[PDB]
């Protein structure tokens, strides 16, 4: 039951959690999605019916009937949040506010030729929150084109005012744009001091550091493992940040992990989504409600379909002798988080999945299956799609990877002497192509996008998009796979696998079944050695040491998410010689621009 | 960090 529309002209009567300040109700609605107690605010717009200090007003609402008595009044703009939602969600807004100044704390001045340019400074700094950015209209002269970032300790401004000559936007790390590095290398035995600005209850470290990447103020983390001597400390999850934006200093200790925010690479790893149980952990918080349950599993579904339930412990049938029957509790606290961690009473716990909407689909856990090295088989490999032209008859062109509901990516090279997409069809989710019939369904592709600059295939560029006339249903044979994300271009990847249906060209002949190789990726320099006729740029990548066609997926898997590092370009030929792909990470900002 | 806000 979403209602995504926001109602005019209209404040929801009381239960305030608390009060932020945000440039649109839109945003406002945003920010009651993502709070872990949030079902309903109330948001105030400039207006004469109001005084300046209450526009931008966003009041975050809680009710236990899940709404609350509307009355009207003039400036008041209200609505539900998202959790109660299927479709997904982002946090990221791409608004530049003209004549809105957000405040903040001002930490750092600069000029910049514009407000975009401004904002990719925002984006690309490790505190940056939002900005406000002065234009040359802006009448005080030594001001003309500062842009200067802010942070505060929510992420959003601390106030908002009306002044000319102004634009202020946010941070776009949300909309997988940051350049930052991530770090994703977490250190064991370790602590950090530096301001603690926030603490939570974790059951673990994975957990922990989730946690602290959507939190707008941590930049890394300490956490305080089970093991951990001092009793009032355990499971304890440490907020930290600093004015370099790196802890102060690595002390060594035992039974306490620390890490980085993941904030850059938000988009690609598994964020608001904890699927695990925690077996023999309970988590306290407030009692909702407490059902029977057949098992931890459905004890978890009644969370997901509870929307003020933000955690639950499920005590199953005692020890075995009793009717298989247990206890759901359905948990919540203020933050999402448990009051307590208690090991040991029995309980199983975990969180609710309504969050996982917020995550990218493409972070989303694959059916273990089997493991055969020989074929591959149904579910695979959801991404990956074969690319059929009509012309002169039916026959498997390309392969393609999807990157969207709407999306194939592919090869350019794939499309030479292709006159219209009108010949074009993506059929989604086959293992044979044997299995593909007169009346097999298919995606009709409505553009083809390629490169502005794209030559040959030994040139660069060899990249495009697909555009499908209608959207994918999402399914355990057909799924997306996400896109390295640019703070990542220093991750090493060590498991990699090239999928297809062998087409490198008419000869050599084709596959039926659908094959898979894990393959070393190999280094450009090295790389550059194997290949004196052709230059090898940045923008490519090379590995072997070969079942796949042209326009074909290099997917690796790196902590449990599959990324598409690269796009099979032009490899002569298999021999020994590695396959020269195509480098998607480089290709980000043009992919993202193209899709928004 | 003295950084000042825009003068109104
Ligand atoms: C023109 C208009 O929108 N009128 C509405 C009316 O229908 C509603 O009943 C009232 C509150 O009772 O608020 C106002
Ligand atoms: C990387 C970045 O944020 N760019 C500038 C930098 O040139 C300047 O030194 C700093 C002043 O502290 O302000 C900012
Ligand atoms: C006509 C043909 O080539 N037969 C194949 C068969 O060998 C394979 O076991 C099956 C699996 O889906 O697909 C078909």
């Amino acid at each position: 039951e979403c209602v995504t529309q926001l109602l005019k002209d209209t404040c929801f009567e009381g239960g305030d959690i608390t009060t932020v300040f945000t440039p649109s109700a839109k945003y406002c609605q945003v920010v009651c999605t993502y709070h872990p107690r949030c079902l309903l605010f109330t948001f105030t717009a400039e207006s004469p019916s109001e005084d300046p200090t209450r526009w931008f007003t966003c009041v975050l609402k809680d009710s236990v009937t899940e709404t609350l008595p509307r009355v009207n009044r003039t400036a008041a703009i209200s609505g539900y949040s998202f959790k109660q939602c299927s479709h997904q969600i982002s946090a990221c807004n791409k608004d530049i506010y003209v004549d809105l100044d957000m405040k903040g704390i001002n930490y750092n001045s600069s000029v910049a030729k514009s407000a975009q340019e401004c904002q990719e400074r925002c984006t690309d700094d490790v505190h940056c929150h939002f900005f406000t950015y002065a234009t040359r209209q802006f009448p005080s002269l030594e001001h003309r084109n500062i842009c200067l970032l802010k942070h505060t300790q929510t992420g959003t401004p601390t106030r908002i005012t009306k002044l000319d000559k102004v634009v202020s936007g946010f941070s776009l790390k949300s909309c997988a744009l940051s350049n930052l590095a991530c770090i994703r290398d977490i250190f064991p035995n370790t602590v950090f001091a530096d301001s603690n600005i926030d603490s939570v209850m974790a059951p673990d470290a994975f957990v922990c550091g989730r946690i602290c990447t959507h939190h707008p103020g941590c930049l890394f983390f300490t956490f305080f493992s089970q093991e951990w001597p001092k009793e009032s400390q355990r499971n304890l999850c440490l907020l930290k940040t600093s004015e370099s934006g790196l802890p102060s200093t690595r002390i060594k200790k035992s039974k306490a992990l620390s890490g980085f925010s993941l904030q850059s690479c938000r988009h690609s790893i598994p964020v608001f989504c904890h699927s695990s149980f925690y077996h023999d952990t309970d988590f306290l918080g407030e009692e909702l409600d407490i059902v029977a349950a057949k098992s931890h599993e459905a004890c978890q579904k009644l969370c997901t379909n509870a929307v003020r339930c933000q955690f639950f412990t499920y005590t199953p049938a005692q020890a075995s002798c009793n009717e298989g029957k247990g206890k759901c509790y359905l948990k919540l606290s203020s933050n999402g988080s448990p009051t307590k961690i208690l090991h040991g009473r029995g309980g199983i716990s975990g969180y609710t999945l309504r969050l996982c909407k917020m995550d990218n689909e493409c972070t989303t856990k694959i059916k273990p299956r089997i493991v055969g090295g020989t074929a591959s088989v149904r579910g695979e490999w959801p991404w990956q799609v074969t690319l059929h032209t009509t012309s002169p008859t039916q026959r498997h062109l390309c392969g393609g990877s999807i990157i969207g509901n709407q999306w194939i990516l592919t090869a350019a090279h794939c499309f030479y002497g292709v006159e219209s997409p009108k010949i074009l069809r993506v059929y989604s989710g086959i293992l044979n192509q044997s299995e593909i019939k007169e009346d097999t369904s298919f995606f009709g592709v409505q553009e083809i996008i390629i490169h502005d600059q794209y030559k040959m295939a030994e040139s660069g560029y060899d990249i495009a998009l697909l555009k499908l006339e209608t959207t994918v249903n999402y399914t355990d044979s057909q799924r997306p796979i996400c896109l390295p994300s640019k703070g990542d271009r220093n991750v090493i990847y060590t498991d990699c696998w090239v999928t297809g249906w062998g087409y490198r060209k008419l000869r050599d002949k084709i596959q039926n079944t659908l094959q898979k190789a894990k393959i070393p990726l190999v280094t450009n320099e090295e790389c550059q050695k194997r290949y004196r006729g052709h230059k090898i740029t940045h923008k490519m990548i090379c590995a072997g040491y070969c079942k796949g066609d042209s326009g074909g997926p290099l997917s690796c898997k790196h902590n449990e998410v599959w990324h598409l590092v690269g796009i099979t370009s032009w490899g002569e030929g298999c021999a020994e010689r590695p396959g020269v792909y195509t480098n998607v990470v480089e290709y980000v900002d043009w992919i993202l621009e193209k899709t928004q | 960090n003295p950084i000042s806000d825009f003068p109104d």
